[PDB]
């Protein structure tokens, strides 16, 4: 398929991975009696292993010659659920954390003693700020354009060189 | 360094002269000595089992120093130990290799020292210059003509040695 | 000691993956990491890290996100203490993982 | 009291520091007392001739020791089976088992087997016998003498070059491009066409017959008619046995591409045509600059006029001409950055495109040559940034460089350094996190859960050059393409054969392990650059020490005040980045060597499955390949890998000894030494002997250098012992 | 090997006499005042 | 003014931390002070000694050793009567501290400023400017 | 006389050529070589230390 890879649902090496992974657990299950707590635990592990391989086979992942799933991250939309979409979820959460922390340090600067607000956090105000993060791309872009994100170069301390 | 009689000085000229006269004697003596086979077991190759890895040479045949070469080297080691003891602890009267820093360098001989037939310094310097030149003459003659240095020593003197 | 003790007996930690001793293989690698990470604190000095922090403080100032508790490089003594603590943790954890996977497998 | 004759400050030091510092500052001629600029450039010129001669004596030595003690004539008969001999061993510490164990190579004496590849290089360029290796050794001894006499001669009062000569940028560039680069590449084509090509085809050509033996049967008549394609007619057949007349063609200039099918090296007619092309190009490039006849460019005029009108570079390159010429450190930094990139190109292109016959089947030589040149590359690149820092401290004048590219680089120094900090952190967090994710999941018995990311961008690049493995069908990989059609009549048939065949290191197959390690190398190159760039940009000052320039390049600290200023100098960022250089060339050479030994077994999939987690690197590369190396001696005997077995431990010792200088610092050691001074003065029969120089502990900067040297030497000796012994012991 | 005597003659000289002599001279030069 | 060599010394049972051959061949330092009591102090070179009531004399190998005792005697026993001398092997006695009878921390007339630079530290010349010329970097 | 006398024994008894019949000659030569190195050390110390 893509990059000479094979879909995991029809690769024989993924199937032998699943079969070997289940044989390892079945030989551990072969030393226990049916209703015992270790046997029940081992059987649930076998069920989880089968579910993982069954889900991966039908997911559109591409396996290598080694039978392990490979991620295609060049931007193609048939594989966007492996990096582009998880990455968009990350950048939303990361920008949330960044916007929320930036808003709290700007609040803490306007305090009576700014450095106590950073070792003893004003938790109601900081929770107001953690609620602010859900619309950070718009809040931060309006902040950027309204001249409130970027400070001018002549307001920043720099070394003599 | 140079202020102790070392370098291109007449002290060094005299000392290298003494060593070259002795060296001409030693070369003549070893030519006569191995011409008659008076070095015992001259071809016998020393074994690493007795002497260790210093005896190895890597010549394709034998892989070891010969007994002759070891014997000439031991003769040289005898006079080297004499040399070190004479250099560091000289005799009261002997000329010393390293002169005291504040010394009077002897005047250079010139093109030719004055000729004195006795056991004089001038005679020593003349013979010494001749012997140092002689060492170069034999070493070049042997090198140029592809002959052993022992053989060219024998050839120059008309095969009197052997 | 290198061959017949460390190399020969580190077989169990290196080959522990997929077994119950795979935690020891993970702690073996993690402690090699922590030990090496300590040498960042041990071979370096505070002045490098304070000037690097100055450039990072500039990037925060540019976005108006400088903290009011001014970031500093750790003290010279604390850089030594952090290096020693990570070195001891890394070395001892490496030996702990190696000893325990080796002797659980073979003894 | 007079050893550092170039330094009165050291020559009046009563301690042992005087000896160390006089030895360590000896080559920093700019800092010597009463140093003018005339004398500085003339001593550098003469000592450059001494380096020239040392290189020639080193090469004459390699040729002499192979002509004398090697098995070159036995090796050239059967180059795939005979192991090349570097030189013989005469070691009086050897046992008789050691003497027997090193007596390989088909000779009767112990020997070192050469990993330098000089046999393959001398075979390829024409040398056949010991007499011509010896003749080369003699010629290099003559050239070494010629350049030693030139070094002495250009120190004589009438022959002393002036500063106007040393800074003639245009004449030096014209001559180095057209004579040193171009004409010597053209002369190297002549050597290949006249000597190496006929002797690769069985016909001996030496000084005895080369004016009466034509390289081509037609012979300089097609060249002087424009019938140049007659020099490509009848190339060497695919049946050619290198060194012999069977299968040989008559062509002397081709563009076949790929590799000679037997030697698995580039065609020598391709190499002769390469140096002819690159020679003419460089010769043309050496007519660029105006010297005495009114045509050409002034470098001053070019630099002054390259300011973009948008104003984004400020004053642009106004004043950069003067800064470069006046600053030997700026020149050294440009030269070393340029050279470091080239020796990295040398390492990358000589394993993928080998030029020497029957190398790339000498796996030890390929591993040693790649590792050697990548370590030289890391040293040159770190030194380039070091001398950029030395340039900023010592030679950079801000008034002469107002609003230039250089001033504006310093103006945003914090944007540059903080974005290098970001990209270093970005790569490090994720690459390590993906590696640790893979390790944890594989450990937990779930290798499928591993985040394996295909190197699609690089695979697309491979496919664009004709690799059909990934099925991209891009450019050369697609048969019906403009790019493919264009090169079809010239180099594409050979190149496609070479790239698609899996018997060579050309565009080796890349998978998830390759992606992860490349990102690790990106973190390493960015982090070494961060440390070096932070050192260069903050060399002249910082908020912690604004007047850092006034203290120099290498000073210990500014004391415990202002929080603590250890490792605050620009030299100390050299020092810290030297570890990161060693770490990155470690990652590069570990990757190269593991990928190649797995391919050389026929087990490339073992790298493909184990390189994606770090325990695969630990068990399957370091632990698995240690076994021939650490069994070089044991209680059951020893073999010829004993020397590498001893060197490997020796490297571990030096490396660990470096930790003593890097972890333990001066005050402890000065307090030890003062108790030893007391003990020596109070011991009877021993206080008769007195030091002339007061024993002191090493300085702060000196011990950082000593620990860095020990760390680095241990790093090199350990890896050289491993990369040579594991490859030798395995042979694959 | 041709000139097999030379490794036995030179390696001890270069490896023991050369350093000893140059160390001795280097020691004298570094310690000396005038 | 000159050092009275006959001043009695503090009662010290000796130590290995005292001065070595460089004191008798390069320079030795002496410190004298008047004590109102027979009291124990700590030597800079080791353990404890007892300073005698009246005038005491010490022989140290360093001026910092002398000034360390001077601070210990001024902060714990309040002696401000300390004079620090450098004694050459020639027998010359060089008075050092306080150099003009008044402590360095107190202003005194007739002191000429040495090392004083008329501008601030950021106005120092760049090293490239002072390269290959004898001109100093302090302007 | 003291130092040269006791130097021979460790070189003779524990040297590389100890098991050989030339052990004493090797031990004496090794002692003598050490004497020559040490006498060089004494000479160079004397040259630099004392005016
Ligand atoms: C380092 C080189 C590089 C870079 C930066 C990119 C970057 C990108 N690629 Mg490309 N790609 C590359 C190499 C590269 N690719 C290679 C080597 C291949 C193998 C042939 C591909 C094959 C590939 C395919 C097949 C596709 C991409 C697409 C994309 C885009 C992803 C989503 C996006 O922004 O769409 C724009 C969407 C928005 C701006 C908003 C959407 C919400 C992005 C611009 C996709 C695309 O959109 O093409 C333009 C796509 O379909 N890439
Ligand atoms: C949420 C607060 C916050 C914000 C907005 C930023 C913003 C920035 N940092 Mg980060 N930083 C922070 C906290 C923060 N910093 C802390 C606490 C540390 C100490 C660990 C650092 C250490 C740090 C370094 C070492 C570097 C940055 C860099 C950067 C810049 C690049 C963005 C980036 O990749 O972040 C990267 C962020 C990190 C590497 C660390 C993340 C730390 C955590 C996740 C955030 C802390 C959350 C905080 C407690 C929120 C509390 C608020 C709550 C009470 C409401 C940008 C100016 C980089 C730079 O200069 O490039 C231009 C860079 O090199 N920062
Ligand atoms: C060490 C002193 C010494 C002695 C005892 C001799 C003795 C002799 N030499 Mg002479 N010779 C000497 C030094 C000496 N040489 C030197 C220094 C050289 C220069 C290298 C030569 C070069 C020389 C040649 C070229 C020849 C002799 C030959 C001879 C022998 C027979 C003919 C003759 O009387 O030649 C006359 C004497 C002399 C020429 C020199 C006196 C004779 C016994 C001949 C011989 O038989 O050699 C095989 C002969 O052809 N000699
Ligand atoms: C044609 C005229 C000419 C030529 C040939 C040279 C040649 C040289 N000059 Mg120059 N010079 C010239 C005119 C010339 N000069 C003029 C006119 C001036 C005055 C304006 C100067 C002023 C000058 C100065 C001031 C200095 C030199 C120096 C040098 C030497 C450079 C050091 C070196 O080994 O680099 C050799 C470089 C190459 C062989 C080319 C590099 C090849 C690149 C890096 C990669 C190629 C790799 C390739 C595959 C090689 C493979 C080898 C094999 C193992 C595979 C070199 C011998 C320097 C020196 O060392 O002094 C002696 C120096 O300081 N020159
Ligand atoms: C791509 C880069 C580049 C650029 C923009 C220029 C631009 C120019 N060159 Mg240069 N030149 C170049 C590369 C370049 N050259 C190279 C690679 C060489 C080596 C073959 C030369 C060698 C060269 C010479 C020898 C001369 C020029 C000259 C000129 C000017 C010719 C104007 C003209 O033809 O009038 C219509 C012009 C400023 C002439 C001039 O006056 O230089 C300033 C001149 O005499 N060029
Ligand atoms: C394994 C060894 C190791 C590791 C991991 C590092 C890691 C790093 N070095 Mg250091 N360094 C080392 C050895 C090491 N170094 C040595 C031996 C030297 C020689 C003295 C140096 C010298 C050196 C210098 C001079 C510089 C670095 C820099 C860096 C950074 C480069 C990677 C980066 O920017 O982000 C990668 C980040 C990481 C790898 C951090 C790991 C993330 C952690 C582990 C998260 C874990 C959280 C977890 C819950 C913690 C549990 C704690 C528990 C008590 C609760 C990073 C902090 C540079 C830097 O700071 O650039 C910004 C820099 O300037 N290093
Ligand atoms: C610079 C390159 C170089 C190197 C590293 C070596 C290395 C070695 N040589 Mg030498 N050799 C060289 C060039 C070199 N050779 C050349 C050009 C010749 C031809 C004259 C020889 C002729 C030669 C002989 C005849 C013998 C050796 C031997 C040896 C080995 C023992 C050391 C010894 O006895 O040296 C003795 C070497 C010499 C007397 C010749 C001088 C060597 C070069 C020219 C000196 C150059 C020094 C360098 C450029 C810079 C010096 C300063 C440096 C300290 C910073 C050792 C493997 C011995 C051997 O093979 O044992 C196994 C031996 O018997 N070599
Ligand atoms: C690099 C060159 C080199 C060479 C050629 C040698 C040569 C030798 N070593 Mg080695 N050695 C070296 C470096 C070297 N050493 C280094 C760097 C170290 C420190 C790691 C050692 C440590 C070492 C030990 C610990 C021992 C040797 C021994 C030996 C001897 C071999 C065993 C044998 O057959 O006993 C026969 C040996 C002899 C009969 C001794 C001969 C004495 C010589 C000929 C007198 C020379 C006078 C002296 C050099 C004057 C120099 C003054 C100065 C100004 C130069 C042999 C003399 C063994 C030894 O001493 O042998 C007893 C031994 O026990 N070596
Ligand atoms: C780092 C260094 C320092 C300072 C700066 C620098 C100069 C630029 C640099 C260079 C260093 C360099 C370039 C160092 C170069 C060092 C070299 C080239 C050393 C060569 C030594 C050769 C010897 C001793 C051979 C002697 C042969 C003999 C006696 C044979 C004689 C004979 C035989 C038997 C046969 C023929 C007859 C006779 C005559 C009898
Ligand atoms: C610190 C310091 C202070 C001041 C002084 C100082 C010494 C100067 C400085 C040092 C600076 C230093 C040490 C600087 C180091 C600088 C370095 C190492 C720069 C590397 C440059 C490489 C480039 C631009 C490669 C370009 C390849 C291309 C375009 C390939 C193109 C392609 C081709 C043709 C073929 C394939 C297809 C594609 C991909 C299209
Ligand atoms: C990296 C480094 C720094 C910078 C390191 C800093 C500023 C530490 C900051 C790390 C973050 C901010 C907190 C660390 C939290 C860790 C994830 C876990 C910490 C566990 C305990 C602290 C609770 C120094 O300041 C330093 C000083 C002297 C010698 C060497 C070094 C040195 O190596």
């Amino acid at each position: 398929d893509v990059a000479g890879l094979t879909p995991c649902g029809e690769s024989k090496e993924f199937a032998r991975r699943l079969d070997g992974s289940v044989k390892k657990l079945q030989t551990r299950l072969s030393k226990y009696e049916a209703g015992t707590p270790p046997a029940l635990a081992l059987q649930k592990q076998i069920d989880k292993t089968k579910n993982r391989f069954d889900r991966y086979g039908k997911a559109g992942l591409l396996c290598g010659t080694d039978g392990l799933p490979h991620l295609i991250t060049d931007g193609r939309w048939t594989h966007s659920g492996e990096f582009v979409i998880p990455g968009l979820l990350f950048l939303y959460v990361a920008g949330w954390i960044g916007w929320v922390g930036r808003s709290y340090v700007l609040f803490a600067r306007t305090a009576d003693k700014p450095t106590e607000k950073e070792i003893i956090i004003d938790v109601p105000v900081a929770l107001s700020f953690v609620s602010t993060g859900f619309i950070w791309p718009f809040s931060a872009f309006k902040e950027f354009t309204s001249g409130n994100l970027i400070v001018p170069a002549d307001e920043i301390t720099v070394s003599p060189r | 360094f140079g202020g102790r009689g070392l370098g291109v000085t007449v002290n060094a000229e005299r000392w290298n002269g003494r060593h070259a006269m002795f060296g001409i004697f030693a070369m003549v003596m070893t030519s006569y000595m191995k011409g008659h086979g008076l070095i015992p077991d001259a071809d016998k190759v020393l074994d690493i089992a007795q002497w260790g890895p210093l005896a190895a040479v890597w010549d394709g045949a034998g892989n070891g120093i010969s007994n002759e070469r070891a014997i000439i080297l031991i003769a040289h080691v005898h006079v080297l130990v004499v040399s070190v003891i004479a250099a560091i602890a000289p005799f009261g009267f002997q000329d010393t290799l390293v002169k005291e820093k504040g010394y009077t360098p002897e005047s250079p001989a010139g093109l030719i020292p004055p000729f004195k037939t006795g056991l004089t310094a001038e005679a020593e310097l003349i013979n010494g210059r001749l012997a140092m030149l002689g060492v170069i003459s034999i070493v070049t003659a042997s090198l140029f003509t592809g002959t052993s240095v022992v053989d060219t020593i024998n050839l120059g003197m008309g095969k009197i040695l052997y | 000691w290198l061959r017949d003790f460390l190399w020969a007996q580190a077989s169990q930690v290196i080959q522990s993956y997929g077994s119950a001793l795979s935690a020891y293989g993970l702690i073996f690698l993690g402690a090699h990491f922590i030990w090496a990470f300590s040498l960042m604190f041990l071979f370096s000095g505070r002045g490098y890290w304070q000037e690097l922090i100055e450039s990072i403080v500039w990037a925060h100032n540019k976005l108006n996100v400088a903290p009011a508790i001014q970031p500093r490089a750790l003290s010279i003594t604390q850089g030594r203490a952090v290096g020693l603590a990570h070195y001891l943790l890394g070395g001892i954890g490496t030996t702990w993982a190696f000893f325990l996977a080796r002797i659980i497998s073979v003894g | 009291t007079k050893f550092p004759k170039f330094s009165q400050a050291l020559a009046q030091d009563p301690a042992t520091r005087r000896i160390w510092y006089g030895l360590a500052t000896a080559h920093d001629l700019e800092s010597h007392d009463g140093m003018t600029e005339e004398n500085l450039y003339q001593k550098i010129f003469a000592s450059h001739f001494g380096h020239l001669a040392v290189i020639f004596l080193w090469t004459s030595g390699n040729l002499f020791h192979v002509a004398w003690q090697g098995n070159f004539e036995q090796w050239v008969l059967n180059p795939l089976k005979v192991k090349p001999i570097a030189h013989a061993i005469w070691d009086p510490h050897f046992g008789q088992p050691a003497v027997k164990a090193f007596t390989k190579g088909g000779v009767s004496y112990p020997v070192n087997i050469a990993t330098s590849g000089v046999y393959h290089w001398w075979y390829t360029i024409g040398m056949r016998s010991n007499t011509d290796l010896y003749a080369g050794s003699l010629f290099l001894l003559f050239l070494a003498g010629v350049f030693l006499f030139a070094g002495w001669l250009h120190l004589q009062p009438k022959f002393r070059p002036g500063l106007s000569w040393f800074k003639n940028n245009e004449s030096r560039l014209n001559h180095h491009l057209s004579g040193l680069f171009g004409f010597s590449s053209l002369a190297w084509s002549a050597h290949l066409i006249h000597v190496a090509i006929p002797e690769a085809r069985g016909q001996h050509v030496c000084w005895d017959n080369f004016t009466k033996v034509a390289p081509h049967p037609a012979g300089l008549q097609p060249f002087f008619t424009g019938n140049w394609g007659a020099y490509a007619a009848s190339p060497d057949t695919t049946n050619h046995i290198f060194g012999t007349s069977e299968g040989a063609g008559t062509a002397i200039l081709t563009f076949l591409g790929g590799f000679h099918p037997q030697t698995q090296a580039l065609w020598l007619t391709d190499i002769a045509h390469h140096h002819l092309a690159i020679g003419v190009v460089f010769i043309f490039a050496g007519h660029m600059y105006r010297t005495n006849w009114g045509i050409g460019h002034s470098l001053k005029e070019i630099l002054d006029a390259h300011r973009p009108p948008g104003g984004r570079l400020g004053a642009g390159h106004k004043g950069i001409f003067e800064t470069l010429t006046n600053s030997l450190h700026f020149q050294l930094g440009l030269a070393l950055a340029s050279l470091g990139v080239i020796t990295s190109l040398v390492a990358q292109h000589m394993y993928a495109l080998p030029s020497y016959a029957f190398i790339a089947k000498d796996y030890v030589t390929q591993s040693a040559l790649y590792t050697h040149h990548q370590y030289i590359a890391g040293f040159l690149m770190v030194g380039a940034f070091a001398h950029g820092a030395i340039f900023f401290v010592r030679d950079y004048d801000p008034e002469q460089n107002k609003n230039n590219v250089l001033a504006r680089i310093l103006d945003h120094k914090e944007a540059i350094i903080s974005h290098l900090s970001w990209v270093s952190l970005f790569l490090g967090f994720h690459t390590l996190g993906i590696y640790v994710h893979n390790d944890v999941v594989v450990a937990f018995g779930t290798p499928e859960k591993q985040i394996l990311v295909e190197p699609v961008f690089a695979q697309w690049i491979q496919a664009s050059s004709g690799k059909a493995l990934y099925g991209f069908d891009v450019l050369l990989s697609s048969t019906n393409s403009v790019a493919a059609n264009a090169s079809s009549n010239i180099w594409l048939p050979g190149w496609l054969e070479a790239i698609n065949s899996g018997k060579n290191s050309l565009f080796l197959p890349i998978g998830p392990g390759d992606f992860l390690i490349h990102h690790a190398i990106a973190l390493a190159l960015h982090t070494t650059t961060l440390i070096l760039v932070k050192g260069a940009l903050d060399a002249r000052g910082s908020k912690l020490m604004p007047d850092k320039k006034d203290f120099g390049y290498a000073f210990p600290c500014d004391g415990p005040g202002r929080g603590g200023t250890c490792d605050i100098s620009a030299w100390d960022a050299f020092y810290l980045s030297m570890f990161w250089m060693l770490n990155t060339i470690g990652w590069v050479t570990f990757y190269w060597h593991w990928k190649h030994i797995t391919i050389w077994q026929g087990n490339a999939g073992q790298f493909n499955e184990s390189s994606t987690y770090i325990m695969g690197w630990l068990r399957d590369y370091l632990w698995l390949n240690s076994s021939p190396l650490i069994n070089g001696y044991n209680p059951f005997g020893m073999n010829s890998l004993s020397v590498w077995s001893w060197m490997f431990l020796f490297g571990h010792l030096i490396w660990a000894t470096g930790f003593m200088f890097l972890i333990s610092w001066r005050g402890y050691w000065q307090e030890l030494i003062e108790t030893l001074v007391w003990a020596h003065e109070r011991t009877p029969l021993a206080n008769l002997v007195r030091w002339k120089d007061k024993p002191v502990a090493l300085s702060i900067v000196q011990a950082r250098l000593v620990g860095l040297i020990h760390f680095t030497a241990g790093y090199i000796f350990t890896y050289a012992a491993f990369v040579i012994a594991s490859t030798t012991g395995k042979f694959g | 090997m041709t000139a097999a005597y030379l490794p036995s003659i030179l390696v001890p000289i270069i490896g023991l006499i050369f350093p000893g002599l140059v160390m001795a001279f280097a020691f004298i030069y570094i310690e000396q005042d005038e | 003014e000159t050092l009275n060599l006959q001043i009695p010394s503090p009662t010290f049972e000796g130590s290995t931390g005292g001065w070595l051959r460089a004191a008798e061949v390069e320079e030795k330092y002496a410190i004298t002070w008047t004590s109102p009591k027979e009291q124990v102090f700590e030597m800079p070179t080791g353990g404890a000694a007892i300073m005698r009531q009246g005038e005491n004399l010490l022989y140290l190998a360093r001026k910092e050793q002398c000034l360390a005792l001077a601070t210990q005697v001024k902060n714990s026993f309040k002696i401000t009567d300390y004079k620090v001398y450098r004694i050459f092997p020639s027998g010359e006695v060089q008075y050092l501290h306080p150099k003009d009878g008044v402590f360095p921390e107190k202003v005194n007339a007739g002191r000429v400023g040495v090392g004083n630079v008329s501008h601030s530290i950021g106005k120092n010349l760049n090293p490239a400017q002072i390269k290959f010329t004898s001109k100093s970097f302090n302007g | 006389l003291t130092h040269g006398y006791f130097l021979v024994g460790p070189f003779y008894k524990l040297g590389p050529l100890r098991n050989s019949d030339v052990a004493l000659l090797s031990g004496f030569f090794s002692a003598l070589g050490l004497i020559v190195i040490l006498v060089a050390c004494l000479t160079i110390y004397g040259v630099v230390s004392f005016e």
